[PDB]
């Protein structure tokens, strides 16, 4: 009964860059196929001189049988008709690295507390999503207060994701 | 077989299993006819891919997917495949053996034929 | 928007057979079209140090596929071998993830070739 | 109460087998030299099968040499290497089987490790 | 300029591959290596200055290079204790060499450019 | 019967390394196990400031199966206690071409018309040759006079080298 048309999906009305920007650390994330950042994730976002918003997230990739690298990954955000809703360009300092193109939207988000983004990779042909990722943010990273994590999981609900994030683990892994 | 194909990885180092192989011919205006196609082994090699008969002269096109082998496993490899091209039985009978090494940033390809 | 010209793209060629640079190779590069066509893109012949410098510029060099096509078949008849090679191609993807300079370099021989990538920061 | 050492070699340059290469097995003692472990010539195919067996083949570093000059004198070539050196630790942790490749040029080679169990 | 220099890059990252460890010796009468040479790879991949136009001398020689060191300080598990290459040199004229290696952790290739 | 050990074998007297300065071209080859110069041959011979004599060569080299190539060598003598017997130290300028360190040894020659060189690679225990090259050269491409040719026969007759000589060809092969 509950709609999981992505196209049906709620995101943050008259989304502000400007107040978005700063640190947001990673607390939770659901996967997609070939996941690519695993834990100890931390983003930077910024608005541009023209307007447009960037980002520059940190964290540990796991790669091939078991090689272990912090990537420092890139990400432009060009806009379209919904405040809220971006596609994200992306590639990792090192060339190695994973390089894509993402809708990347959000969600919901109150500034302050958290942020929930999510990511629709792949379409089903009756709207539903294939292959999507979703991370919930925080500006605290030792977790959220409970009116916070209330939405949040109203949020992961509408989705169509509840009970699916990866718990995102912070131990200094990627430290100067 | 008239043609084999042997692929390895020489990161893992170990053969790249399931690298999908798709050999073409020269058409005579100049395009390509998927000749044949298949995905190596366990051991890498992909045998069964043609007979003596329908293995006529011209050239012809081994395409490796590489970027697949390597993107399913975290990294964005720089080459989107590898490609040997060479012409074939311009003097009767030969068995070619396409052997291919493969790194994200490189890769060395071989030609073992005999006859 | 005017910015200075060093090179997004060197070729390197060097014969395995003899030790020594692969002078006066042909090389060719194509862009991938709409229609999956290769599209001409650069042409040009190896120096005396084995390098093709100077292919192309930064503002002409766009996100796309390209195709790096090596006459080693030219270069080993004009010699005496008889190659196994008709040439040697090259495709990859580039400029699709930050401003980086890119060298190809081939290693070659009658039966066999190598290239690889050094692509920088 | 089949081999786990096989050798494969190639030749870039004339395109088959590099046959009646000989190669030549080393391994190292306490004090720090080379035992003569085993020795033999590829085949018609290339390829040294029986070097050695399962039991026999202990725990150490090993050196596996391989005799590019020979084949390449014996074709008008002043090669540049005197021999092809694959050094490696095998059998620190139970059994496990080996397989050297080798590609080969007067002026290059590349050497290669198919490991399996 | 220099009669020898070594090159490094890394076939997994597509890079220079930067302060490696590469080492010289030259076989002695006696069939032992004797310590010839030293250094790590600049920025650039590049070990220059490693001996001079006098002191390189008709012997045999060995390069080897760490490739071990580079792979573990990355945390990938190599195959290859190191990479051994095994030259004569000089006996032919005055030359300038040039060992190039191409690293990969299971796999290497290396090639030489003598220029006459 | 004949004494075939090579410290037995007569060579030049006082052998004038000035007047064998000059062109002389290849005319018969006895082949050592293991052939290099194929055909073509022609060699320039010179002395140093130092009294040390010195050569050049261009000839075809077939190398692999079929690769025929024109070398150009170049080898220093440096001399004996017998002005006729040098150690030759030679090399290509290409360097994948064939190099070594051999004696070489003017077993006659007239300076004008012939020269008769032979080298001892290997020896058997007994003191006779086990592989060995011998050139004949001659001044004038063309041939040799008659009195000559009975010299240089008597000559390869005792080097234990009788009908063993190919004929060296000089079409231009190696030319422009
Ligand atoms: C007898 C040497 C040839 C004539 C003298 C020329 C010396 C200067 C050239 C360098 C030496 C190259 C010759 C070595 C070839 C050995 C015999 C062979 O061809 O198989
Ligand atoms: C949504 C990711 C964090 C916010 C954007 C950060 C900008 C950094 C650039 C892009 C990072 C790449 C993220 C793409 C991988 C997402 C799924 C995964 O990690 O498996």
């Amino acid at each position: 009964e509950r709609d999981c048309r992505v196209s049906s999906f709620r995101v943050k009305e008259n989304f502000d860059k400007a107040r978005f920007s700063g640190t947001w650390y990673a607390m939770a994330k659901k996967d997609p196929e070939g996941l690519f950042l695993q834990d100890n994730i931390v983003a930077e976002f910024s608005v541009d001189e023209t307007g447009q918003m960037s980002a520059t997230a940190k964290g540990r990739v796991r790669l091939l049988n078991n090689w272990d690298v912090c990537a420092d990954m890139v990400g432009t955000f060009t806009d379209t008709e919904d405040p809220a809703k971006f596609k994200m360009k992306y590639w990792g300092v090192a060339s190695f690295l994973q390089k894509g193109n993402d809708d990347h939207w959000i969600v919901d988000t109150d500034y302050d507390t958290y942020a929930v983004q999510y990511s629709c990779r792949l379409l089903n042909l009756d709207g539903t999503c294939a292959d999507s990722y979703s991370f919930v943010f925080s500006r605290d990273p030792n977790g959220l207060p409970p009116e916070a994590q209330k939405i949040v999981r109203q949020r992961q609900e509408e989705l169509c994701l509840a009970r699916q994030y990866r718990l995102i683990v912070h131990n200094g892994y990627c430290d100067g | 077989c008239p043609l084999m194909v042997k692929v390895l990885d020489a990161v893992r180092g170990s053969p790249a299993i399931n690298v999908a192989v798709h050999v073409f011919r020269k058409a005579a205006d100049d395009t390509w006819e998927p000749f044949a196609s298949g995905k190596t082994s366990e051991s890498g090699e992909l045998h069964g891919l043609t007979t003596e008969e329908e293995f006529v002269e011209g050239i012809y096109k081994v395409e490796i997917d590489t970027k697949s082998y390597w993107k399913a496993l975290g990294i964005s490899p720089f080459h989107e495949h590898a490609e040997v091209v060479f012409t074939a039985n311009d003097s009767g009978p030969r068995r070619y053996t396409i052997a291919a090494l493969l790194s994200p940033y490189s890769y060395s390809t071989t030609a073992v034929v005999t006859n």
